[PDB]
């Protein structure tokens, strides 16, 4: 895992290896449904490798920021209490990304994904909504405001 | 006014260390917390001491 961050690392700053890239958090992604596993994922500073150059790639790709949102959440709903921390952190540097993956299922299958990749972190994280809504009180609210609105939406697309 | 040392470090104390993390943290607070402040002078300083936020001219404090 060390030398594998690195060169991830590596690879999201130049913006190249994208089959590496989506190769490895899958792999990492399988690593992680066990709790051993997303221990030492944590233990390795995923976070702290991956957070920091994750702005690069919105600033195959989409692929491996859904992988990368799919396997926060899993290790969120493995490991939860010790690991809300990072979350919230991740989540506060993806939050605009968040944003508009939850907006974008207004206008497409990739946009399709994207919302359901970022409701379903945002899921997990909702089982710890008490500090959720203590550390960033202003999520929180505009969350439950957009999700009223998209569930909406949802509901006015199926419905015709 | 750990964060002493830090500052020291910062300011004058050149202190090279063993695998630490360092400027990480500042960036990320900054643009969690320091680049929404109303404070012109916090954000400019935070900006210069950190190196982000690149393109924030911070005029409202500097003007010439």
């Amino acid at each position: 895992l060390p030398i594998l961050f690195s060169a991830l690392e590596v690879s999201l700053r130049i913006k190249q290896n994208l089959h590496f890239c989506e190769a490895i958090l899958h792999f990492l992604f399988t690593l992680a449904k066990t709790h051993q596993g997303a221990a030492a994922m944590a233990g390795a500073g995923i976070t702290q490798t991956v957070c920091l150059p994750l702005l690069s790639v919105y600033q195959s790709w989409p692929g491996v920021y859904r992988l990368t949102v799919s396997l926060m959440e899993r290790l969120l709903k493995t490991l939860r209490y010790n690991f809300l921390s990072e979350a919230l952190d991740f989540v506060g540097v993806h939050q605009e990304r968040i944003l508009q993956c939850l907006s974008a299922v207004r206008t497409s299958l990739s946009c399709l994904e994207e919302a359901d990749h970022t409701v379903g972190f945002l899921l997990q994280l909702s089982n710890f909504t008490k500090e959720w809504h203590f550390h960033l009180p202003q999520l929180i609210k505009d969350v439950q405001v957009n999700l009223c609105y998209l569930c909406q939406a949802c509901t006015s697309l199926l419905h015709s | 006014q750990d964060f002493k040392n830090c500052f020291q470090e910062y300011i004058h104390n050149k202190d090279r260390r063993l695998s630490p993390t360092t400027e990480n943290k500042l960036r990320l607070h900054y643009r969690r917390a320091v680049r929404a402040s109303t404070d012109p002078y916090k954000r400019a300083v935070y900006c210069i001491i950190g190196r982000c936020d690149v393109s924030d001219n911070h005029s409202e404090v500097a003007d010439k």
